[PDB]
């Protein structure tokens, strides 16, 4: 039941914080996808980062507007809270090791 | 706000029965909260997630079933439930939903919880 | 150089066909075990391709575990209420890039 | 369910247009539909989009600013557009918003779109 991720791209709103009692840092990753004349598409990712100890290293290593390499597991999020009557999925990619982790090229 | 779960046991197939979930102290109204359900080997599943003012949503599986209801002056977490089957047997928490995307908030912890057995 | 690339495997679920805003396209989903703790997770994954769609429709049954390999898309989507933006993740897979493969044994 | 939409060029800057998506024939009311936008550049991208009778969502842009109807009498979609910012250059498409994205079609078929600009 393998799940795996790759992704390479700018990285924005780096945040650190807790999850549900769990010291996370999450952090977009827009990547451009040319879809199959004339225009190209994007797409932010939600990149969640666990474990205090990666979490705080990735906190300090990982710059704004940077470029960096994601490897990790995709998971979905339930979520669907009041204000509304629907049920929606969070598409949040999980970095914690042994996982994946984050490298760094800008 | 330290949480505390309450009420519960054990009821018949069909039978019926209150929760109860209480902070230390503040600020509630602002925070909008839930109730999450655990089996003994699967992970926790939110069941419902009461609004800040505060409307309300329910689980696929529990709509047209569970009731939940939130007080501000006493910061209570209200779950009546009715009929129980089997299935709802688990290890009940309640805990503050929130952001519904952009998480990562303050310092958050989780609550001992209540046994459900029916 | 943006790069997006996802890789999965578990059993599939809801096989169907249809059409994406016009599009011959043969969703279903993929439900990869990420694990006394078992997290499960159940991937949609729209497979594009007039004749692609159709050679995964035929090829692909339920209960089949398969790999999955393509980009991880969410269309936004707004639907009547309400103010609450939400995206909508799935997978979209057509070759030359996308690829799905079945296990048998 | 068959696009057939008029309306848009080029206005000066804050204008006021109207948009005309007829339903070519097949029930039109049936379904909940909306608007989209094709940027000089930028790819697809939903908008306004008209529930089914029916209470309206706007994107945090034309929110205010645009508000989209339905009349099952003609089976016509109008984008009533307000203070049309410079920034609102593309060509505009009628169509059907899935249900509410997850779910897969039966048919369905894409427009020609009309070209709409704006220039301070």
């Amino acid at each position: 039941s393998v799940n795996s991720v790759t992704l390479v791209g700018v990285v924005h709103d780096i945040q650190s914080g807790f999850v549900y009692e769990d010291a996370v840092t999450q952090f977009t990753l827009t990547t451009t996808s040319i879809d199959t004349e004339v225009v190209v598409e994007k797409d932010h990712h939600t990149i969640r980062c666990f474990g205090e100890l990666f979490s705080a290293e990735v906190k300090q290593k990982v710059k704004e507007g940077n470029v960096v390499c994601v490897n990790g597991r995709l998971r979905l999020s339930p979520q669907l809270e009041p204000s509304c009557n629907k049920h929606f999925y969070f598409p949040y990619i999980q970095v914690q090791p042994p996982h994946g982790q984050v490298a760094v090229i800008h | 706000v330290q949480p505390q779960e309450s009420g519960g046991g054990l009821a018949q197939a069909g039978g019926s029965l209150r929760l109860s979930c209480v902070v230390s102290g503040i600020t509630f109204a602002s925070e909008a909260w839930g109730w999450y359900r655990r089996a003994p080997g699967k992970q926790r599943e939110l069941i419902a997630a009461i609004n800040n003012e505060g409307r309300t949503n329910y689980v696929d599986s529990v709509k047209g079933r569970f009731t939940v209801s939130r007080d501000n002056a006493k910061n209570v977490m209200y779950l009546q439930m009715n009929s129980l089957k089997p299935e709802d047997t688990a290890v009940y928490y309640c805990n503050a939903n929130l952001q519904t995307g952009t998480l990562s908030g303050a310092r958050l912890y989780w609550g001992q919880g209540t046994q459900v057995t029916v």
